[PDB]
């Protein structure tokens, strides 16, 4: 059947619900029609409250009927979001309530278009698509709001598999800076990045306003199966391999290059070259370690 | 029949009723406010409270 | 006529409404004003911990 929704502004509004239905599932279509989240309505029929967990028969509701929506001042959850400025907000939000829908209530309560907002909590940038209840912000907690002034642009980058990630950049970031900062983000090393967009790969002396990257653009990366600088290690059996560094790579990072190929857990690993021991601290260049020099491991 | 006289009640209930919907409105806009700047407290105190547990944690 | 006694019905339980989130909104502050004293007390511990250094 249609009933009827009136609101003390005469704001009639359709609803097509069967009798068999309850009133909090009324609630959810109106929250789908007009948006306004379930917990913010009271729903009266003939001067009494429509509770959620009773049906539409059960208050006699027949075809046609005309039911009154009063809607309060506060939900459930409330969040806080500091402006920069120093000004509190309080936002209306929901647990299953999506970063996108925060960024538009700050848009509705300043003005602040979404595309220059950028949510800090907890030290985590917040990203568009995943809800509060993923970022575990509870109720009263306060979000750190900035912008991102001189073109901030969200630009996705996705592998050939599907692990996309978010970088924030300005259109004279280059594509050197647009590897670091996947290098920052991922711990993949620039010299093994290529980055493609629209078909073509992106050189390293380009900004992404030379090849037209707007923002939501979406970034191709291809990893590669080398890069500029490796080194060689023989283990205690006598096997060697091959292990793809750089030189400001520190001892702790060819030791986790060591466990990814060959499962020996770090703490059991002592590195020697040139009849010398390599401490966890220094780095590859303070030991004037070349390329293609091998070192060999021993406890 | 008196029409006139509960008409003119109904009237006079009727500008009350907006009147007070009008005023409680406005108190709890102001005790939203309120609510505000008692977190922005809340918050100062937080940060406090973190620079002195940065201090303790420099003690080894 | 009867549209007024509607919309005077409509407006009681407007301002009950009203009165019921004022009154959750206050108990929210009364709240927060209990975790701002622990959170006084909280720096009063640590203080006390800060002078037990030199």
């Amino acid at each position: 059947m249609q009933i009827f929704v009136k609101t003390l502004t005469g704001k009639t509004i359709t609803l097509e619900v069967e009798p068999s239905d309850t009133i909090e599932n009324v609630k959810a279509k109106i929250q789908d029609k007009e948006g306004i989240p379930p917990d913010q309505q009271r729903l009266i029929f003939a001067g009494k409250q429509l509770e959620d967990g009773r049906t539409l028969s059960d208050y006699n509701i027949q075809k046609e009927s005309t039911l009154h929506l009063v809607l309060r001042l506060r939900g459930g959850m409330q969040i806080f979001v500091k402006t920069l400025t120093g000004k509190t907000i309080t936002l209306e939000v929901e647990p299953s309530d999506t970063i996108e829908n925060v960024k538009a209530k700050i848009q509705d309560k300043e003005g602040i278009p979404p595309d220059q907002q950028r949510l800090i909590f907890a030290g985590k940038q917040l990203e568009d698509g995943r809800t509060l209840s993923d970022y575990n912000i509870q109720k009263e907690s306060t979000l750190h709001l900035v912008l991102r002034l001189r073109g901030g642009m969200q630009i996705f980058v996705k592998t050939l598999t599907g692990k996309t990630i978010t970088l924030e950049v300005e259109p004279s970031d280059t594509i050197e800076n647009v590897k670091a900062k996947i290098q920052d983000k991922e711990g993949i090393p620039p010299d093994q990045q290529r980055l493609i967009f629209a078909g073509k790969q992106l050189e390293d002396g380009r900004t992404l306003s030379d090849y037209n990257i707007q923002k939501e653009s979406t970034l191709h990366l291809v990893l590669r199966l080398r890069g500029g600088m490796q080194i060689f290690v023989k283990t205690l059996t006598g096997k060697t391999i091959t292990l793809e560094v750089e030189p400001s790579d520190t001892i702790e990072n060819v030791k986790a290059k060591i466990q990814d190929k060959e499962g020996i857990p770090p703490d059991q690993q002592r590195l020697i070259f040139a009849g010398k021991q390599l401490e966890d601290g220094r780095t590859l260049s303070d030991y004037n370690i070349q390329k293609e020099s091998t070192l060999h491991l021993v406890l | 029949a008196g029409a006139l006289l509960r008409k003119q009640e109904l009237v006079t209930q009727n500008e009350l009723l907006k009147q007070q919907v009008k005023i409680f409105e406005e108190d709890f806009q102001r005790e939203r406010s309120d609510r505000e700047r008692m977190n922005e407290e809340k918050e100062e105190l937080k940060k406090q409270v973190e620079k002195l547990q940065a201090q303790v944690t420099l003690s080894n």
